[PDB]
RNA sequence: AACCUGGGGAACUGAAACAUCUCAGUACCCAGAGGAGAGGAAAGAGAAAUCGACUCCCUGAGUAGCGGCGAGCGAAAGGGGA
RNA sequence: AGCAGCGCCAGAGAGGGUGAAAGCCCCGUAGGCGAAAGGUGGGGGGAUAGGUGAGGGUACCCGAGUACCCCGUGGUUCGUGGAGCCAUGGGGGAAUCUGGGCGGACCACCGCCUAAGGCUAAGUACUCCGGGUGACCGAUAGCGCACCAGUACCGUGAGGGAAAGGUGAAAAGAACCCCGGGAGGGGAGUGAAAUAGAGCCUGAAACCGUGGGCUUACAAGCAGUCACGGCCCCGCAAGGGGUUGUGGCGUGCCUAUUGAAGCAUGAGCCGGCGACUCACGGUCGUGGGCGAGCUUAAGCCGUUGAGGCGGAGGCGUAGGGAAACCGAG
């Protein structure tokens, strides 16, 4: 509960810092930390790997989660605050003026 | 006129003294110096001679008390007819207390200094002297009875 | 919290409208015997105090 | 002083007043000091060696131990121990003589008039509680927003308007008080209020 | 937890010793009550042919009085309030 | 998010967060809406239990080991006092309104009230609990506990009772090579920064060390100071800094004392903790408001860091006397 926010698995712009500007599908949202994942901060883990299984495990420059606040959702007009509007039955989220 | 300088009036200067210092008031306290300068001293007004007090003097106050004590009894408030001149109309217990110089003191007694303005002045008692003062220029009406 | 008046003093000392402190003279209640008329006549009246007079007033308070 | 600017549709009709002439600088202070002490919460407390937790067991013999004589760990020489003359909570209020409060109110409002900044108004065209309206009314009124303003008014909607403006201090008429008056640059008040200010004194 | 009521109930200490007195009906022990507990519709007040249950605050008042009349202790009625 | 440019919102410019300093990014804020279920709920409504008349006669009833009296005590402002009132351990022991109790011994008068059965909301007290706010603390503070604390540990036991918070924006937590058994390091790498590298922000002092400058093995010392001189260093020089050779001078600090370098007290050293406060009431002084006046207390209304109402009451305007009383005396 309450832990909910800005977006979810979908499409998003990053008004952040390093990746200020970039846009991308949020392949991840973890609310316990308040952090999403797009394709922005993606830094390098020199690490072999933690668990011995699967010998090699990757220097992978994997996708470093973001403060869920540095990303904004987006439509025809890109990057808008979200409004919540009620249909005739449910709750769908209109945007700064558009919808979806 | 703003919060800068509506400041205190060049002299209400709050400034308590501090006795831990090194220069001012120092090893000892504000004063001190010695011993029996610690947590207290016997009184020292009324009390400590160290000896037989200067209540060598002696109760005269005949009628100090009695178990049930104070005896209710009509007390009279002296008001001069010099502070009477202060107005014109019909001066009465109600009035002198209603504003000024009576104050619930069950009984009005006009008396004494000043010159009497010719007028009615009800009260519970007058001065042999003040009865004159005004009786020689106006109405003296006396207290209640029943 | 509110000093209490000192009843012992109340019971034996008046503070005069100017500010003096009056007491009955000591010495007139049984040392008595043969003492001049003067002696015990003189003892009959009130006197005025001094430095303890100030000590005195401190007690008689709401008084 | 005397002639104070009034507003209405029909224009500036500068009406007069009977506010003091002399401003006791000090007295204002006395009142502002007072408004500010009475508004305190007592709230700061600390534990004497009494309220502190530790047992009272005298910590050692005090003899032939050859450590320094001691009682309980509660004692303030001890770290963790109880505080000495640390603050208990308390009432900071005092009753400033009414007459003094009154003088001050006058003199405050007084001060601001002689300067010029006092403006009684009326033509509150700022219909409903919508900043943008009062913002407009403020414009065509000589309230650039450049100077701090204590709007005093009965009109709760006018109140609603000014509210969220950083340069403004809305406040019902009876709320008039000297800290606030001085606290600010311009005094602007509804005539219905300056009437009630004249009630408390006029 | 604390608050409350009843049964029981200290001493240091103060009095510049101390015993009455004080500390204090406090500390504590015990029984009970509860969202409170007590008190409560006059065999009352106390001096006005007056008031009109009870409880709480302001006041009365450090007054009335109590007191090895020491140290100290310390009301009520009435008045303003809830 | 700073600076700049041009905009907008505001019943919302409380506050928090986001890589630093954001009304407009995020969570909020103002304003406004919501309960099937459980709890609460006379505030509104309804109903039931109950309740309400006037005169005359009658003298039936109106709370018993009770009133009352005495002995012993308690409560009260009341300490045996002139000692009532209320309460009651012991003894005696009534009446039913021609009854009884009280109004401070007692009596007479006048007046008040109806004991010896019980119940009664509100106003009041408190704070384990939830929330809001702070001229409240900021890890030796604040609760004993910000941390896995009533723990560890200590006591047979009652019981006592600690210490211990902080990488970074993100773990990106340092692959890989090298020396080493490891630890730990050196490179490489990440990071804005790694003397931010993992009890890792800042990182003071005591304390230990390495390098450099001046200095010291015929010299006497509260360890410094004054002078001159040599050396080293900064500046073009006039100058300054460091060091100390010789000469002059020179009895630590605090405490306590007639008197301390004192062979009197205290102190290994450093860091942090550590002692004249507040409340009420007095009394002087002082800044100010008002003035023969001045001032409100609880509280009520307002607000939600707005004030106002509230004269009960207090101080003052008359003193003197033990008092009755009299009164500028
Ligand atoms: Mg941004
Ligand atoms: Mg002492
Ligand atoms: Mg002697
Ligand atoms: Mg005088
Ligand atoms: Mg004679
Ligand atoms: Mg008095
Ligand atoms: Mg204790
Ligand atoms: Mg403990
Ligand atoms: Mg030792
Ligand atoms: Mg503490
Ligand atoms: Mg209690
Ligand atoms: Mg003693
Ligand atoms: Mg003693
Ligand atoms: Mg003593
Ligand atoms: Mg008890
Ligand atoms: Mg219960
Ligand atoms: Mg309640
Ligand atoms: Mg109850
Ligand atoms: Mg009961
Ligand atoms: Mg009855
Ligand atoms: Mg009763
Ligand atoms: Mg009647
Ligand atoms: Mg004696
Ligand atoms: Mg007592
Ligand atoms: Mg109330
Ligand atoms: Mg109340
Ligand atoms: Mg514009
Ligand atoms: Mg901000
Ligand atoms: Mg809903
Ligand atoms: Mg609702
Ligand atoms: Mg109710
Ligand atoms: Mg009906
Ligand atoms: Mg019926
Ligand atoms: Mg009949
Ligand atoms: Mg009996
Ligand atoms: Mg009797
Ligand atoms: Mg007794
Ligand atoms: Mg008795
Ligand atoms: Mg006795
Ligand atoms: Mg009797
Ligand atoms: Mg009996
Ligand atoms: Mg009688
Ligand atoms: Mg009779
Ligand atoms: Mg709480
Ligand atoms: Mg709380
Ligand atoms: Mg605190
Ligand atoms: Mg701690
Ligand atoms: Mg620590
Ligand atoms: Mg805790
Ligand atoms: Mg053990
Ligand atoms: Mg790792
Ligand atoms: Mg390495
Ligand atoms: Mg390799
Ligand atoms: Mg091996
Ligand atoms: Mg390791
Ligand atoms: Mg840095
Ligand atoms: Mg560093
Ligand atoms: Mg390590
Ligand atoms: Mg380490
Ligand atoms: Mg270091
Ligand atoms: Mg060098
Ligand atoms: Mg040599
Ligand atoms: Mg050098
Ligand atoms: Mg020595
Ligand atoms: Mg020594
Ligand atoms: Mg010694
Ligand atoms: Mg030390
Ligand atoms: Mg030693
Ligand atoms: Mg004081």
């Amino acid at each position: 509960r309450v832990k909910m926010h800005v977006k979810k698995g979908d499409t998003v712009l990053v008004a952040s810092g390093k990746y200020k500007g970039r846009v991308g599908k949020v392949k991840e949202v973890l609310p316990k930390k308040y952090a999403v994942i797009v394709e922005g901060v993606n830094i390098v883990k020199k690490a072999v790997r933690v668990s011995p299984k699967y010998p090699q495990g990757g220097f992978i420059e994997k996708e470093a989660p973001l403060h869920a606040s540095k990303v904004r959702p987006i439509c025809p007009a890109c990057g808008k605050p979200t409004r919540v509007r009620k249909k005739f039955l449910e709750n769908g989220k209109k945007i700064r003026v558009c919808a979806k | 006129d703003l919060r800068p300088n509506p400041g205190a009036n060049k002299r209400r200067k709050r400034v308590g003294r501090g006795p831990g210092s090194g220069h001012g008031k120092t090893a000892t306290r504000g004063h001190k110096g010695q011993k029996s300068r610690s947590g207290g001293l016997k009184d020292p007004r009324r009390f400590e001679g160290g000896r037989s007090t200067t209540l060598m003097r002696l109760p005269k106050r005949g009628m100090q008390g009695q178990v049930p004590g104070e005896i209710k009894r009509p007390r009279y408030q002296g008001v001069n007819l010099k502070d009477l001149a202060r107005f014109e109309g019909e001066v009465t217990p109600e009035l002198l207390v209603r504003a000024g110089l009576l104050k619930k003191g069950y009984r009005l007694k006009i008396l004494g200094e000043g010159e009497a303005k010719p007028l009615k002045v009800v009260a519970h008692a007058f001065s042999k002297s003040a009865l004159e003062k005004l009786k020689a220029a106006g109405g003296e009406p006396v207290l209640l009875e029943a | 919290p509110k000093m209490k008046t000192h009843k012992g003093a109340k019971k034996r000392v008046k503070i005069t409208a100017s500010g003096k402190v009056v007491a009955m003279k000591t010495g007139k209640r049984h040392l008595n015997w043969q003492k001049s008329g003067k002696e015990i006549r003189q003892k009959g009246r009130k006197f005025v105090l001094a430095k303890p007079e100030a000590e005195r007033i401190k007690l008689l308070l709401p008084y | 002083m005397y002639q104070i600017p009034v507003l209405s549709p029909s224009g500036r009709r500068e009406l007069a007043a009977d506010l003091p002439a002399e401003i006791n600088p000090h007295l204002l202070w006395e009142v502002v000091r007072w408004q500010l002490a009475k508004r305190r919460r007592g709230t700061a407390s600390t534990k004497t060696r009494g309220e502190v937790a530790y047992s009272g067991r005298k910590i050692w013999p005090q003899k032939h131990t050859g450590r320094a004589r001691h009682g309980d760990i509660g004692a303030p020489i001890f770290v963790g121990g109880g505080v000495v003359f640390g603050p208990k909570p308390r009432d900071y209020s005092y009753t400033l003589p009414k007459k003094v409060r009154k003088k001050g109110l006058a003199m405050a409002v007084a001060d601001r008039a002689r300067e010029g900044k006092l403006l009684l108004v009326e033509a509150f065209a700022g219909v409903n509680g919508k900043t943008k309206e009062f913002l407009a009314w403020a414009k065509e009124a000589g309230l650039d927003g450049s100077e701090s303003v204590l709007l005093v008014t009965g009109n709760e909607l006018v109140r609603r308007a000014a509210r969220n403006l950083p340069w403004v201090v809305t406040l019902a008429p009876e709320g008039l008080n000297v800290y606030d008056i001085v606290r600010t640059e311009r005094l602007v008040m509804d005539l219905d209020a300056w009437e009630v200010f004249q009630n408390r004194i006029g």
